């Protein structure tokens, strides 16, 4: 998960 | 007023998928929404834009949507609504094509558009000073500043640092060819  | 349909049309869009993601979770809106995950989900035309309105957290949608505002806002209001349209279009299309090739699919947020119109708002006012687009000194204090959290990665959770490089590299482009003229 990455936040774009 | 201030915001104009576009501005205010992603807004309520961010809202309503966040608001949709603490209902159901965010991995089953992702599900929907994300950049292709699988080879059958290539041609749902959505995924390569959509990934840009899931949040996964309430500070992040907060400072997105407030840089959006300002700056997506101001795009609009001197600019015009398509051009606001088109430079949101190529920085959701390319960051999230650059994101997902360094890391994969599994990514969301508005910033590689936040990033774009910080670069776009900007080098337009360095260039192009009196079409009546500027980040005042201090703004880009700030902006500098949020920069410099996601490629450190000072905040919460892993940074798409693919999204936030192609984000920025659209918006310096786009405001150097929207330069040449005049
Ligand atoms: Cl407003
Ligand atoms: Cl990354
Ligand atoms: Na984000
Ligand atoms: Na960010």
């Amino acid at each position: 998960q990455y936040s774009a | 007023e201030r915001a104009g349909p576009v501005t205010w049309v992603m807004m309520i869009a961010c809202v309503v998928v966040f608001i949709a993601m603490q209902i159901l979770g965010d991995q089953e809106v992702m599900l929907w929404l994300a950049w292709p995950f699988d080879p059958t989900l290539k041609f749902e035309f959505w995924r390569y834009f959509t990934h840009a309105l899931m949040h996964f957290s309430l500070m992040h949608i907060l400072f997105n949507l407030l840089w959006w505002w300002y700056l997506g806002g101001a795009v609009e209001k001197r600019l015009g609504s398509g051009k606001l349209i088109v430079i949101t279009l190529i920085s959701a299309l390319l960051s999230g094509y650059v994101q997902q090739k360094f890391s994969g699919p599994w990514f969301g947020g508005l910033s590689g558009v936040v990033y774009a119109l910080m670069g776009y708002v900007w080098l337009r006012g360095e260039r192009d000073p009196q079409s009546g687009i500027y980040l005042q000194r201090g703004l880009i204090i700030f902006a500098l500043i949020w920069i410099v959290a996601g490629w450190f990665d000072l905040f919460g959770m892993s940074m798409a640092n693919g999204a936030h490089i192609a984000g920025l590299a659209v918006g310096l482009a786009m405001a150097f060819v929207d330069s040449l003229n005049a």
